[PDB]
């Protein structure tokens, strides 16, 4: 128990471990790794065919009953063909437990709504395909959530600039707002902040 | 352990259900609720006169910035870009080079008060106390423009308020 | 002659108010700035559009009910009869009626707004 | 009426503007012919749908090419 | 590469809802025009939806196709309910920006830019 | 003399305006919760004559206290037009001064001044009740000043 | 036992007959699974642990003692969740899950960090 | 704390509260605006021995995730089942 320190837990790491496989023997056709972390945590990741299958089982098992959507984003990997990364993270009041389920797609592929799932999904896919592009085939509702009116582009997207392309600014002879291609009076001043030197070697890629 | 807010059954006897009565007809717990008003009318109000009256601060208020000296006179500033490096707003722009007499000193010191989230990072970074955060709070513009300040608006805040900084580094240090 | 007067005299007064206040300042009149207010966003819609009345059926009941007022107003007058007798029964007969009429009403849901 | 419904289709072909109607013939084809485009043709099945007050699905009006075809269509 | 669809099967399919698309556009300009009370007319305003239409023609992949109708669609959808402002129309005219002459010689004479 | 005159009516109109100066209630992010505080009891803006109305058709002040996006501009700029003049803009906080925290993002206007006139900025992020106070009575000096009777005299 | 005034969550009833409700419930739900194949995990984990809550409803006739086994809150609690657990059942039926892994993904799919 | 006897007793009636005892005022109980100087401790870090970095160094503890599956016996649950909460006894019904 050294003071700076953060403590292991095993126990809840061999409870986590237990059910990941428990996960992984009841739905092999979908599952395709499971994993634990070090401050434990439990990730499945599957194939996006399994969204609702997957969800489903967590939501209704009686060893499972994770009746809450905590949350649901996106990650962009630019370096994978699959560039998307999605993550449902769920919560379960009975066990006080809580799962990571983890899926891909690309630019053009579409991903299952889980709306017949969980309810508070709606608008956690709305602002995936707002700030990613990422479709949700069967919403309900679908459309951009958190941008401007009529914008242009996926904002968080890695190949999207943090300025954009537009701003806006009101001018007198037309007599509205109106949106010109991004000018700066100070650019953004770019910073190379990584040490050159190595810092973790227990992750270390193999050569 | 848990408490319920909002599950008392009312007693149904005679005299409970005729005080209900008596509330409903004669209003007596609205009646209640003048009264509480009525005790605020006769409160002394908690208003401050101000400008003539302030509201309290601390040492550690961050306010506007300023260029500090040693007590020679000197600038502390050494143009190590720290602060510039730490801003979380990008607010700080330095440019420096060696001075007629070989010292490390700025030529460009601004700070886009516009940017600038008040955070006061860049003094918790500066290894030499060069740039701090000032006490004041009342510099309000009429343009955009005198909000962009430059060195010499720096070092002529550092000029203007020493004494306040001065004093209030010295309560403060000790925690730092 | 006095009660004419005093009615041409208040709102003279509040007429010649509102001739100064559309002549006296300075106006600056534009497209957007007299465009119909709805917290900063274009309306969408006509306001002339019908506006569905949940209470109208309470509405029609108080047409009924203020003329029941006006059959009611003379009875302090009525109060000063030699038959008393009859002008007390007819009183309390047209109060009750007024009564039972609320009552039926209320019974039968009509103080309650169309959902 | 079949004869009149000959006219009402040619009066909207020659309304139209990007048509010239000394090109126009009731076995002139819009893309080969009159030299239109799909985008065109779409916006010309519309006129039509407005002077009939009737609607022609899209995969009825992906084949009317020429004014006749669009004649032998009201028809019907 | 086989490949889960959107909508379309393939770009036959995809062009069928293409034409849909231009259709409810087209019948809505008189609308906006009206509505949003703009000063331009409904020829300019079809026009405009001529030309969006028409930057995309060189399409061939129908999944590409399916989500450049979904977002006309979209758009559609926000010019129909007045969830976009006039200047939200308006910004498909850019009238505020000046020309910038796209041959070699004045580009060479304004800066650096290709 | 007719320069006495105006100018004692200039002295007069710029009295009644800068003593029942009405701001908007209109507020952006986390600014507007230090401009509550304004109006809460220990500043209590109201002594001043200072009342918040929600209509802009009567409104003489637009604080704008907080960031102001892209999609929020339109709406700014709208309700600032409807209001009657003379009407008047406070720039409260960093955000609506020039963009502030998020100056370099896609969807945020760098500063309100770029979609409405500014009369008054405010620093600070949030300014304390007590600046955005200093900033009113930085508009009334302001309005005190006004020579409007006396230019059109000259005219 | 005395009834329940209430479970104590809103739009959770309170159930008359508890027991003989939840004999039903659990008898659906092996009857359910046994349409799935013998050796499919989801039949063999959800027969052990049904069978286990059917045991000791049947051997605990008072519900708060009930309760107390099973573990699961109010019994109206774990009703729903029995009936949550069978409509789960009739849905695994035409996902049919025990079959193997459809696709792998690509080769660097899950790698972290890149 | 000006109030005169007759005012404190009238607005303690209205409330019904013996206000004068929790005034929302702070008069001479608050802390003085100038205070001696601190000596803040330091840390279980702070030694000249026994103390190298190599064996307080939790970000190098650190490790990648445990492969539980990959595609390169009773049931079980994420946890056991959480246990029922108690009413207070401070004061079980508001
Ligand atoms: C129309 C009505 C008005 C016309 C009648 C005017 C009558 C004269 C008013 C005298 C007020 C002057 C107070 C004073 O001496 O200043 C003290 C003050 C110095 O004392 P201090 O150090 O502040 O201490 C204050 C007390 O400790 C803390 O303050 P306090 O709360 O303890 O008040 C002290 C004193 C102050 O009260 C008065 O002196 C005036 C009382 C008149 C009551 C009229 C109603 O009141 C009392 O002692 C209680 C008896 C008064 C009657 C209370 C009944 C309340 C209503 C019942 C509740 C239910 C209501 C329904 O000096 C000043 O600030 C001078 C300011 C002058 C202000 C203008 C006063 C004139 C008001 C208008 C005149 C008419 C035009
Ligand atoms: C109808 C006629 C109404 C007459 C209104 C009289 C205005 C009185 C007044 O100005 O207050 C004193 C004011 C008070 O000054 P002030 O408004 O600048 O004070 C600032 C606020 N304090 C004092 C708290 C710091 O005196 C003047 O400033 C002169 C203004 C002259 C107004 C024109 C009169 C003609
Ligand atoms: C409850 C009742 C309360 C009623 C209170 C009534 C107000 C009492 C205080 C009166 C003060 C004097 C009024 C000055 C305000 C004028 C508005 C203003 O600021 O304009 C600036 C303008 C400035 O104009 P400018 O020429 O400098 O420039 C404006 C034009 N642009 C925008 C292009 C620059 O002042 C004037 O134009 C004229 C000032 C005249 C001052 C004398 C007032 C005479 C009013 C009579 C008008 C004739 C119509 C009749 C109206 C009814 C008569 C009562
Ligand atoms: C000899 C035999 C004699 C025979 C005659 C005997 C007659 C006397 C006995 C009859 C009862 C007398 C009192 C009747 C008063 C009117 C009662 C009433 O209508 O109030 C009840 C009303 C009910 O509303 P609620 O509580 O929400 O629930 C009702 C469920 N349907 O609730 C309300 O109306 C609440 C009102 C809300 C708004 C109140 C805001 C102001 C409150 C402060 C006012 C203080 C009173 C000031 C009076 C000043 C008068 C100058
Ligand atoms: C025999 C035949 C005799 C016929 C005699 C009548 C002849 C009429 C002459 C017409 C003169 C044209 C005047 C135009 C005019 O009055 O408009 C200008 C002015 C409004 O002001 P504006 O100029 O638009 O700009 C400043 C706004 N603050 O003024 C206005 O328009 C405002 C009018 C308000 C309504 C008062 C009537
Ligand atoms: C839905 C239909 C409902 C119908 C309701 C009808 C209610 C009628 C209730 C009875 C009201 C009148 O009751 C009756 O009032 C009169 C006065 O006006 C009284 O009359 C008494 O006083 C009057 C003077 O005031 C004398 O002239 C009279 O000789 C004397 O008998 C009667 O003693 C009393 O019996
Ligand atoms: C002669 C003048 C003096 C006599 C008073 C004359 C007015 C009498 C009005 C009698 C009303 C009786 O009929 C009325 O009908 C409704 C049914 O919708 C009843 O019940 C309903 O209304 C009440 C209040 O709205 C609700 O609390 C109740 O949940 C609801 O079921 C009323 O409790 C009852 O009061
Ligand atoms: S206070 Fe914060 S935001 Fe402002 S200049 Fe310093 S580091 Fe930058
Ligand atoms: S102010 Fe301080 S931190 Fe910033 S450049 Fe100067 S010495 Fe470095
Ligand atoms: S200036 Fe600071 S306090 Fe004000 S809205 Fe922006 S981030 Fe919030």
């Amino acid at each position: 128990t050294r003071p700076t320190v953060r403590p292991r837990n095993d126990v809840a790491h061999k409870q986590l471990s237990a059910f990941g496989e428990y996960v992984a023997e009841i739905l092999p056709k979908y599952v395709q790794q499971v994993q634990v972390s070090c401050f434990n945590e439990l990730e499945i990741c599957i194939h996006p065919d399994g969204v609702i299958p997957v969800l489903t089982f967590l939501r209704d098992h009686s060893n499972a009953q994770f009746k809450s959507l905590a949350d649901l984003t996106a990650v962009d990997i630019p370096t994978r063909q699959n560039r998307f990364e999605i993550v449902y993270n769920l919560l379960s009041l009975r066990f006080n437990s809580r799962i990571r389920v983890k899926t891909y797609t690309d630019e053009l592929t579409p991903i299952e709504s889980s709306v017949p799932v969980y309810k508070a999904a709606n608008w956690y896919e709305r602002e995936i395909w707002d700030m990613f592009g990422v479709f949700f085939a069967n919403h309900p509702d679908l459309r951009r959530i958190l941008t401007d009116y009529g914008f242009e582009g996926h904002p968080f997207r890695k190949d999207f600039p943090l300025s954009g392309y537009v701003e806006l600014r009101y001018d007198d002879e037309v007599k509205r707002v109106v949106a010109e291609p991004v000018e700066l009076a100070q650019e953004f001043r770019k910073f190379d902040l990584n040490s050159p030197w190595e810092a973790f070697p227990a992750y270390r890629q193999p050569p | 352990t848990y408490k319920y807010v909002n599950l008392r059954e009312p007693s149904m006897d005679m005299k409970s259900v005729t005080d209900r009565a008596a509330q409903t007809l004669l209003w007596t717990e609205l009646i209640r609720g003048l009264g509480m008003t009525l005790s605020y009318l006769f409160r002394e109000p908690a208003t401050i006169n101000y400008p003539f009256e302030k509201g309290p601060l601390s040492p550690r208020f961050r306010g506007e910035h300023a260029l500090r000296r040693y007590p020679s006179g000197e600038e502390r500033c050494i143009a190590c870009k720290l602060c510039e490096a730490v801003c979380p707003a990008q607010a700080i722009t330095i440019e420096a080079e060696p001075r007629a007499d070989g010292s490390r000193r700025t030529t460009r010191y601004d700070i886009d008060m516009t940017k600038c989230i008040y955070c006061g990072f860049c003094q918790e970074a500066c290894p030499v106390d060069a740039i701090v955060e000032g006490p004041n709070f009342e510099f309000s513009t009429e343009t955009h423009e005198e909000l962009l300040y430059n060195k010499e608006k720096l070092l002529n805040n550092g000029d203007k308020w020493e004494a306040e900084i001065a004093a209030n580094i010295q309560a403060d240090y000790l925690y730092r | 002659m006095n009660l004419m007067l005093a009615l041409l005299t208040n709102f003279t007064l509040a007429t010649l108010l509102v001739i100064i206040a559309f002549w006296l300042p300075q106006l600056n009149v534009y497209s957007e700035k007299t465009s119909p207010y709805e917290c900063g966003f274009d309306p969408m819609g006509s306001a002339r559009l019908p506006f569905s009345m949940k209470f109208f059926l309470v509405a029609i009941t108080f047409l009924l009910f203020d003329l029941e007022i006006a059959l009611l107003l003379p009875l302090p007058w009525a109060s000063q009869t030699a038959n008393l007798n009859t002008m007390l029964t007819m009183a309390l007969f047209l109060i009750i009626l007024l009564a039972v009429s609320l009552a039926y009403e209320w019974t039968q849901k009509g103080l309650e707004w169309t959902e | 009426t079949l004869e009149g419904i000959k006219d009402r289709v040619l009066y909207v072909l020659k309304l139209y503007d990007k048509i010239d109607p000394e090109k126009l013939s009731v076995n002139s084809h819009f893309m080969k012919d009159l030299g239109l485009d799909s985008l065109d043709q779409v916006e010309i099945i519309m006129a039509m749908e407005d002077e009939f007050g009737f609607e022609i699905p899209d995969i009825d009006a992906e084949k009317l090419m020429c004014p006749q075809e669009i004649v032998d269509y009201i028809a019907d | 590469t086989s490949v889960k669809p959107i909508f379309s099967r393939d770009m036959n399919e995809a062009k069928r809802r293409v034409r849909e698309l231009y259709r409810a556009w087209y019948r809505e300009v008189p609308n906006t025009v009206h509505l949003f009370q703009l000063d331009i007319s409904v020829k300019q305003g079809r026009d405009k939806v001529r030309e969006m239409f028409k930057k995309n023609a060189h399409i061939t992949d129908p999944r590409v196709v399916d989500l450049l109708v979904i977002k006309g669609k979209m758009e559609l959808e926000e010019t129909i309910k007045v969830w976009k402002q006039r200047t939200h129309v308006m910004r498909f005219f850019h009238e505020t920006e000046a020309p910038r002459p796209k041959d070699f010689l004045s580009k060479f004479y304004v800066g650096h830019d290709p | 003399r007719g320069e006495y005159v105006v100018a004692k009516l200039d002295d007069l109109i710029n009295w009644a305006r800068r003593s029942s100066l009405w701001p908007m209630t209109f507020g952006l992010a986390c600014c507007a919760v230090e401009m509550m505080h304004m109006a809460a009891p220990r500043y209590d803006m109201d002594r001043f004559g200072v009342v918040f109305r929600a209509s802009p058709r009567q409104s003489d002040v637009m604080i704008v206290a907080g960031t102001l996006t892209n999609k929020m501009a339109p709406a700014l700029r709208k309700v600032y037009d409807q209001m009657p003049e003379p009407r008047y803009v406070v720039s409260m906080g960093s955000c609506a001064n020039g963009g502030g925290y998020y100056h370099y993002s896609y969807s945020v206007v760098r500063g309100c001044d770029r979609i409405v006139p500014v009369d008054i900025y405010v620093p600070g992020c949030p300014p304390t009740a007590e600046a955005l106070l200093y900033g009113i009575l930085q508009l009334q000096k302001k309005i005190k000043r006004e020579k409007r009777l006396r230019i059109w005299y000259r005219r | 036992g005395l009834l329940k005034k209430t479970t104590g969550l809103v739009g959770l009833a309170v159930c008359e007959t508890p027991h003989e409700r939840l004999k039903i419930l659990y008898t659906k739900i092996l009857d359910v699974l046994g349409h799935i194949p013998k050796n499919a995990a989801y039949r063999k984990y959800t027969e052990q642990i049904t069978n286990e809550k059917l045991s000791m409803v049947k051997a605990e006739p008072d519900v708060k003692k009930l309760e107390e086994r099973l573990q699961g809150g109010q019994i109206e609690e774990v009703i729903l969740q029995a009936e949550n657990e069978l409509s789960l059942a009739r849905k695994m039926i035409q996902w049919k899950p025990w079959e193997p892994l459809v696709e792998e993904p690509p080769a660097s799919q899950w790698k972290w960090p890149i | 704390a000006s109030a005169t006897r007759f005012i404190q007793w009238l607005r303690n009636w209205a409330s019904g509260r013996d206000l004068q005892a929790k005034l929302q005022l702070r008069y001479q109980e608050i802390s003085k605006r100038t205070q001696p100087p601190p000596k803040l401790p330091v840390g279980p870090s702070h030694k000249l021995s026994n103390n190298y970095y190599c064996t307080r160094d939790g970000r190098r503890e650190a490790m990648p995730p445990s492969i539980v599956m990959s595609s390169q016996k009773k049931a079980v649950s994420p946890a056991p089942p959480i246990k029922r909460w108690e009413l207070s006894q401070d004061e079980p019904y508001l």
